[PDB]
Order: C-alpha cells, then sequence, then structure tokens
RNA sequence: UAAGUCGACAAGAAGAUGGGCUUGGAAGCAGCCAUAAUUUAAAGAUCUCGUAACAGAGCACUUGUUAAAUCUUAAAAGCAU
C-alpha cells in the first residue's frame, strides 16, 4: 500500500490549494507568458456573448487571409483573444520574472515503495516561488525599473490579451486592423469586401475594446511601438536590408 | 469594524470640536462612565453627541480627517459602539454640511397635504403644521419639531428637511403611521421611494 | 425596450394566420407589411419549407427581422429519410435512447454543417466542432451515425 | 454608481502612468447600453514618453459639467461625487413626477 | 471504402433552394481528415463476469510494482509546470497551447458535474 | 405569525433575530422575512 | 486569506436549439426519452419565480471594484435561551 510521507509525482507541495481555479490559472498564465513571444494587452468594458463572438469572428476571418506558403505550421488556429484574471495575471508576471528555479536545493522524497528519490520543487506554485516573489517585491522603486514595473499599471481592471505563437508582423497587422485600426497605417477592412465587420453586434463591441499596450520578447511596449513592430514587412526581409549595407 | 477604521473626510466649513472626559454625578448610580462631548458645527447648524471614553478620535486639522479607534477590540461593547459612533458622526458631518431630506408620496383618491400655521396648538412661535386629508372624518394635523422645515411642492408630495437625520426620518414615520401602504391598491404614504408589491386582482 | 419574437413560418406562405397572426398581430406591428417583405426575402426557397425568423420590434413598432436556416432537426430527419408521421411531417424517435429512426453517414453530417455555417453569425465557428454538434443532436432525436 | 443622469464623458490618460488607475476604472462601471442610450463617450491614449494631466470630464443631463482630477483623487472619491449629483437629480425628478 | 456512402450518392432533403439539386456526395479522398475522426465522441451475466473478469483482473494487478497503480491524479489537480519555455521555438509554443487547452477541457468537465450536482441537491 | 418551538428559515430572505428582549424579559427568537410575510415565526410564549 | 478570504456592488451568464416526443399549446422550467458534444473569462438540453404558449426577472457559474495583516467557513463538545 501507499505510505503517508509519499506525495504523488504529478502533485508536488504547492504554496496554496491546487484544484482551485485561482491556481490552475496561475499555472496557465505562466506557461502563456513564456511560450507566447508577442501579446497585446486590451481592456474590455462589459461586452456580451454576441459581441464577443462577433469580434472573434472577424479575427478568424482576418487571420485566415494572410498567405502562409512558408511551409511553417498553421499559426492562425493558435491565435486567440483571451480574457484573463487580472489579479492572477499580475502574479504570473512576477513569478516569470523574479523567481529563479535554479536557486532551489533538491530534496529526497519517498515514493510509494518508501525509497528516497531526489526531487526538486521548481514548479511555479511552489513555496519557493511564493517566497521569492514576495521578498523581491518588498522594494518598490527597484521594481519600476524592471519589465514587470512597466506593465503593472496596465493590469488594472478587466483586461484581455491577444497572443501569437510567433512574432509574425503579417499576422499582427491583420489583427491590429480589426481591433485597433489606425489608418492609413493599419486600415480597417473595407465595406464592399467585408460587410460582416460593419454589423450592429460587431461594431458595438469594438468600441468597448481599448488596446492599452503589449509585451514582445520579454519587453514592454506601447500603442506607438506596436505600430512599428507591425509595420515591419518581414523579419527575414528586415535582416536582408541590414546586409545590403 | 471595517467602517470605524475608515477615516472621516471633513468637508470645508465643517468644524469638529472634541471635549475632555467628564462625568455628571448621578445619585442613583455608584459609578458613571466618562464620556466626551463632540460638537459638529457648520453652515446649516450644529449637532452634539456624547460618546464613550474608550473611543479615541485622532482629529487631524491640516489634513481634515478624523479616525476613530477603541481601547480593546476584543470587548463586544467596544466593537459595537465603534461602528455606531462612526455612523452617527458620518451623518452629523453630512447633515450639517448638506442636510438630510425625506420625501413622502401620498397615493389615493382624495389624499392631500398642506403646510400652514396653527397658533393655538403651536409648541413654539411660528411652528409649521402639516395638515393631511387622509379619508378620515377629522383632519390630521402634525407640528414639525423645532429644527425641521416642511414643504409641499405638489398636493400629493411632502418634503422634509433638517440637520438631524434621526429627527427627520422619525417625523416621516410619524406621518406614515396614519396611512400605511396597502397591497391591494397601493394607497398610503410612501417614504423615500418606498414601494409595495400589489396583489392579483 | 426592443422586443424580439420567435416564429417558424413557411417559405413564402406569410400571411395573417395561426403562425403569423397571433405571433406578431398582438404587439401592434404592420403585420401585412411583414408578410409582404418576408415573402420577397424568401422567394428562392422551396414553397412550404420551414424558416425560423427572429423579428426585433423596436420602440415605435418599427420592426426588422432576419430569417435563419431551417432547424438542424428538420435537416437531420430529412437526411435520415425518416418515415412521415402526423401532420405530414417527418417525426423523430419518441425514445431516442432505445428507438432508432434512421442512419446518417458522416458525409451527411458534413453537408448539414456547411449550410448552417453559411450564416454570418456562425461563419467564424470552425467546421470541425460544428460537425460534432449535429452528432450531439442526432443522439437526442434518435438517429444513428455510420462512419 | 448610477449613470442614468450622465450624457457625455471624455477621458485622456497615459496608460503606463499609475495615476490613471482611476480613469481606466471609471469606464469599468459604465453599462453596456450606454453607447446606445445616448451617452457620448471618448477616450484618448497619451504616448508613454511622459504623462500629461489626465482629464476626466463628465456632464449630466441637467447641464452640469464636472472636471475632476484623476491623480490626487481615487476611484472611490470619484464615484461618490457622481453619486451625489445623480441623487438630487432623481429626488428632484421624483417629487416633480406627475 | 471506409465510408458507408460511396461517391455520387444523393443526400435526401438537404437542398431547400429552388434552382438547385440535392447535394451529391464526393469521393472520400477530398473530404477533410478531421471528418473521419469526428465519431471519437460516442461514449447470470454478472456471475460470469465476476467469475472470469475477477480472476482476470487479479493477475492484471500484479502488485510487484506499486507505482503503476498510482492514483492517476487528473489533469485539473496537478501542480507540474506546463510545457512552456522562453524562445523555445514555434513548435514548443504550438505544443504548449494544446496542453493549456487540454487543461481547460478538464476543468470544464469538472464544472459541469458540480453544476448538475448542485441542481440535484436543490430539487431533491 | 406562527408560534413554533422549532422555527426554521424557508427561503434565502429569512433572518433569525431576538427581539423584545430588555431589562425585564429575555425575549423571543423570530423569523422575519421581507419577501413573504407567511414566513414570520416566533419561538416561545408570552 | 493581500494568489484579496467574507459581504455588498457593477456587468456578464453564448451558440447548434424552439433537443425529440407529447399536446389545443409544451420554446430550459406539465409529462416521457436522451442529456458523448460545441465554444468561452465562464454558462445545467436546466435549480427557483413568471407566460395560455413566447417574452421576462433570478440561480449555479465568470470577471471587475471596494476592502481585512490574530478578523473566512463548517463540525463536535461544555454551559445557557
Ligand atoms: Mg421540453
Ligand atoms: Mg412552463
Ligand atoms: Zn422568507
Amino acid at each position: 500500500r501507499l505510505p503517508d510521507d509519499y506525495v504523488p509525482p504529478t502533485q508536488p507541495p504547492s504554496a496554496r490549494p491546487v484544484d482551485t481555479r485561482k491556481s490552475q490559472l496561475l499555472r496557465t498564465y505562466t506557461s502563456m507568458l513564456r511560450s507566447t513571444p508577442l501579446m497585446l494587452i486590451f481592456q474590455h468594458n462589459n461586452l456580451t456573448a454576441i459581441e464577443w463572438a462577433a469580434i472573434r469572428r472577424e479575427l478568424s476571418l482576418a487571420l485566415s487571409n494572410v498567405p502562409v506558403p512558408e511551409g511553417a505550421p498553421d499559426i492562425t488556429s493558435k491565435i486567440h483573444l483571451q480574457v484573463v484574471r487580472t489579479r492572477i495575471f499580475d502574479v504570473a508576471l512576477k513569478t516569470v520574472e523574479f523567481f529563479d528555479p535554479s536557486t532551489v536545493e533538491p530534496t529526497t522524497a519517498t515514493t510509494a515503495t518508501g525509497t528516497k528519490v531526489p526531487a526538486t520543487y521548481n514548479h511555479d506554485l511552489s513555496k519557493h516561488a511564493w517566497k521569492a516573489v514576495k521578498e523581491a517585491t518588498k522594494n518598490t522603486e527597484a521594481v519600476e525599473k524592471t519589465v514587470y514595473g512597466q506593465l503593472a499599471p496596465l493590469l488594472v481592471g478587466p483586461v484581455a490579451i491577444l497572443t501569437l505563437p510567433s512574432v509574425s508582423p503579417a499576422h499582427l497587422g491583420a489583427a491590429l486592423s480589426v481591433l485597433a485600426p489606425s489608418p492609413p497605417a493599419f486600415p480597417a477592412p473595407s465595406r464592399k469586401k467585408n460587410p460582416g465587420y460593419y454589423d450592429l453586434t460587431c461594431q458595438s463591441g469594438l468600441q468597448k475594446l481599448l488596446l492599452v499596450g503589449g509585451r514582445i520578447e520579454g519587453k514592454a511596449f506601447d500603442y506607438d511601438g506596436i505600430k512599428w513592430v507591425g509595420g515591419i514587412e518581414n523579419g527575414i526581409e528586415g535582416l536582408r536590408a541590414q546586409l545590403v549595407h | 469594524s471595517k467602517l470605524g477604521r475608515t477615516p472621516l473626510s471633513i468637508p470645508p466649513g465643517v468644524e469638529i470640536t472634541i471635549g475632555e472626559p467628564f462625568v455628571k454625578r448621578d445619585m442613583t448610580q455608584w459609578k458613571q462612565q466618562p464620556k466626551r462631548k463632540i460638537t459638529v458645527q457648520g453652515p446649516l447648524g450644529q449637532l452634539e453627541m456624547d460618546i464613550p471614553d474608550f473611543i479615541k478620535i485622532d482629529h487631524d486639522a491640516e489634513a481634515r480627517r478624523a479616525t476613530l479607534s477603541v481601547a480593546n477590540r476584543d470587548e463586544k461593547e467596544q466593537r459595537e459602539m465603534w461602528g455606531t459612533t462612526w455612523a452617527y458622526l458620518n451623518r452629523f458631518i453630512m447633515g450639517v454640511s448638506e442636510g438630510h431630506t425625506a420625501v413622502l408620496r401620498l397615493v389615493g383618491i382624495g389624499y392631500r397635504a398642506t403646510i400652514d400655521t396653527r397658533p393655538e396648538k403651536e409648541e413654539y412661535p411660528g411652528q409649521q403644521f402639516v395638515c393631511l386629508k387622509l379619508g378620515f372624518s377629522h383632519p390630521v394635523e402634525m407640528g414639525v419639531p423645532k429644527g425641521m422645515k416642511a414643504s409641499t411642492p405638489q398636493p400629493t408630495r411632502i418634503l422634509l428637511e433638517g440637520i438631524n437625520r434621526e429627527q427627520v426620518m422619525t417625523f416621516a414615520a410619524d406621518i406614515r403611521r396614519w396611512r400605511v401602504p396597502e397591497p391591494y391598491k397601493g394607497k398610503g404614504i410612501f417614504v423615500n421611494g418606498e414601494t409595495i408589491k400589489l396583489k392579483q386582482k | 425596450v426592443e422586443q424580439v419574437v420567435k416564429l417558424i413560418v413557411g417559405a413564402g406562405q406569410a400571411s395573417p394566420s395561426p403562425p403569423v397572426g397571433p405571433a406578431l398581430g398582438s404587439k401592434g406591428i404592420k403585420s401585412m407589411d411583414f408578410c409582404k417583405e418576408f415573402n420577397a426575402r424568401t422567394a428562392h426557397i422551396n414553397t412550404g419549407t420551414p424558416m425560423p425568423v427572429r423579428v426585433t420590434v423596436r420602440p415605435d413598432r418599427s420592426f426588422h427581422f432576419d430569417v435563419r436556416t431551417p432547424h438542424t432537426s428538420w435537416l437531420l430527419l430529412n437526411a435520415a429519410e425518416a418515415p412521415i408521421g402526423k401532420g405530414g411531417k417527418r417525426k423523430g424517435a419518441s425514445n431516442p435512447g432505445k428507438e432508432v429512426v434512421g442512419t446518417v453517414s458522416l458525409k451527411h453530417v458534413y453537408e448539414i454543417a456547411k449550410i448552417k455555417q453559411s450564416e454570418l453569425r456562425l461563419s467564424g465557428l470552425p467546421l470541425e466542432g460544428l460537425c460534432r454538434a449535429v452528432i450531439y443532436q442526432a443522439r437526442s432525436i434518435g438517429i444513428n451515425v455510420i462512419p | 454608481m448610477l449613470t442614468r443622469f450622465i450624457t457625455d464623458v471624455s477621458t485622456r490618460f497615459n496608460p503606463f502612468s499609475a495615476k490613471a488607475k482611476a480613469a481606466r476604472l471609471f469606464l469599468s462601471f459604465l453599462p453596456p447600453n450606454a453607447r446606445s442610450n445616448g451617452m457620448n463617450i471618448t477616450t484618448q491614449l497619451l504616448p508613454r514618453n511622459s504623462t500629461e494631466t489626465p482629464l476626466l470630464y463628465v456632464k449630466f443631463k441637467d447641464g452640469k459639467e464636472m472636471n475632476l482630477d484623476v491623480e490626487n483623487m481615487g476611484i472611490k472619491s470619484i464615484v461618490e461625487e457622481v453619486d451625489r449629483h445623480s441623487r438630487i437629480l432623481q429626488k428632484q425628478a421624483d417629487l416633480n413626477d406627475g | 471504402a471506409i465510408s458507408s456512402c460511396p461517391a455520387g450518392t444523393k443526400l435526401n432533403g438537404l437542398n431547400y433552394f429552388k434552382n438547385k439539386a440535392d447535394p451529391v456526395a464526393l469521393p472520400d479522398e477530398e473530404y477533410p481528415e478531421w471528418l473521419w475522426r469526428c465519431l471519437e465522441v460516442q461514449k447470470k451475466q454478472r456471475r460470469l463476469a465476476m467469475k472470469r473478469a475477477r480472476a482476470q483482473e487479479a493477475k492484471i494487478l500484479a502488485s510487484g510494482d506499486l507505482e503503476a497503480l498510482a492514483p492517476k491524479i487528473p489533469l485539473q489537480k496537478q501542480s507540474v509546470n506546463l510545457p512552456g519555455a522562453v524562445n523555445g521555438g514555434v513548435q514548443d509554443a504550438v505544443l504548449a497551447d494544446e496542453k493549456r487547452e487540454e487543461l481547460r477541457k478538464a476543468m470544464r468537465k469538472e464544472r459541469k458535474a458540480k453544476i448538475k450536482e448542485s441542481n440535484y441537491l436543490k430539487a431533491m | 405569525m406562527k408560534v413554533h418551538s422549532a422555527i426554521k428559515k424557508r427561503c434565502e430572505h429569512c433572518k433569525v433575530v431576538r427581539r423584545k428582549a430588555n431589562k425585564r424579559q429575555n425575549g423571543y427568537l423570530y423569523i422575519i422575512c421581507p419577501a413573504n410575510p407567511r414566513h414570520k415565526q416566533r419561538q416561545g410564549y408570552r
């Protein structure tokens, strides 16, 4: 039978309960803050399901028009405009930045057979992460100089984020024209070619979404910088011009 | 109490005066607990209260704030009066600065109200009397307590005003006690948006 | 506040009647004007076909309506080739758990999930999950699905 | 917070400025139907270079025009100030009914 | 061949339009790959069962190694970090979102039951 | 009002209170409800 | 339980779909059968009111604001009412 000291391997000791939605989200937004290189932080103000579905219908239409003959995997199906728990999404930003899993001294845990086996508790829900985040947050002015300090003012109130698996301006420019159009740089779609965009439900929602900022390659950005990044015709192409010099 | 901790913002013109602990001798009690006299003065008028001495007030003048605290949070009596004394002060401050008002709506066929004088029954010179015709064989006349101002913008609406809320809402309830709203037709006197769910027929 | 009414009517058979009469003739809209416009926005459809309609009656009783594709149930039954029953309409299984009125291959499901995606409010829903939703309805109307 | 007695609003803030927390929050309480009912709303985003004095202009249906300071005051202080005026407008409209 | 309906079949009553013919099925090769996997979602005798299965399940235990008999914690109750690494490549990002979504479906399935159970306790 | 020895809430709007307690009597336990006046109950007799 | 407990407040609480049957009518909510899915920050082929039937108001559930630094909830036991 199983002993008492034994803890499952897929359920190590964490700072707080695990089955709660508060922790399953923190475990989610951490991975989301690591994998996704490019994300834009929006602010949503009391939309309805019909308005949400309409906004998400234009993205799908606007993101499916970009040409993808590059042989790379299909990225359109992985871009999402997600609503987040701002209170937790702010914690996930500290954990990703201050916590350093390398500073954990492993400890031997007893398996079901009672044999002591080395096991290091590095997960983001660990007391070592909860402790390093707090102690590192005591200092206030020193935090404003970091990436988290430059983004905390945006994670106030309700917010949503648009994630992209890769930094593909061709994909971002198609998404910026639907959510935060700034003509003539990122012109909204035409009426003769996209009548769905200019519908009561869709148009009534885009007025509630207010782009507030972004985060690219672990660096905070503003609505002005996002335009430039999106303005890049192609990453490889931007490198070729540098070589022509 | 999460309310007592909340500081009290003293608006311009309002002045709070806190006295020193005093005891008035009572021949029927062997020991009277000390109390503090707090006077809230401003444009509309002045109000006074006597609070227990275990309630400490840190009046900040240059900041225009006043927070209350007790000497022992683990005592039931001190916890209770902590929030009660805070609520009364919040009313005193907002009553001497802006004033409290109560609106009475008269619903029914023949329900009217008028403000006049009754020099024969006046408790003090110039006392106003709210005369109500509420389907009774006799007329209903009530004198406004000293410190309140009653008016009637419309025949079926009364408006009370005063610096003391406990005195205003107590008078509004004294008028409503003549015709309490009924559920079958809605006839009665309603105070400050009071409503009543009707019946089937 | 703007009211909305659900009413299923024929393709071009719009007229003051049990379906249309008491459904909209009660709120005070120009019932005759409605049946005149609906019949013009439904001429390309086979006469008699059912068509769900959501008519939004604004304040001042100025209505604007949007016709919708026929119920998926009416399509699944027509695809399963179920036996006609009462009222001249194909009927589903009274006991879906046990009874089985028909069989629809997954090719039928593909077709029934594409005329439904034709709508503009459903044009964004991926066709993959949209074909697993009709399969979720067949289990309710007593219809088997063959690969 | 009550919004029935509001008709126009205008907001200008720098999102990266911690002082704008009240402005970004003020728009949190506006209902969904506000845009359709007739309330005119307008929000501007200032560049991150440096923050300008945020302006949260409010206007009721009675002609009142409030221009509050967003930096020194908190969202709680800004909500009750709008509760005061929106209450007398209802009591005045309550006793004026009929 | 895997399809019960060969090409050219007429789908009964799927053309509510006037100037058109009922849809006609196409070859199985053209049809998208996802379609053929859609039906993954379709989920005395006791004496004979408790006579052989009980004897069969016994040796299935084979309690020489207890680790294989672990409680099998669901995905909604674990604490292991999800597969997300900085600049780990587009493939890692794609394979990361699949697990984030894989966890969403688990919390969903558990929320449905909590809702059904709450309703049952309320109408008892 | 219904006088019972076992007073119970019958909805989410019912509240238990002890009223009529003063320096002379201990009072009674009451079930008061602003929604339905048929939920009004008293525990104890005068 | 500052990864904001508890309470209040603000908004949301979708779509296939009015599931099939039954019935004059049965559209989550007379009754019967089913109740794998789908998409979401979440949303029971439906827990309480409501309609002749629709509509409509709440709940489960979801996010936000306010806000506690010995201060949440439950059970058992002792003494009381
Ligand atoms: Mg039914
Ligand atoms: Mg019913
Ligand atoms: Zn009750």
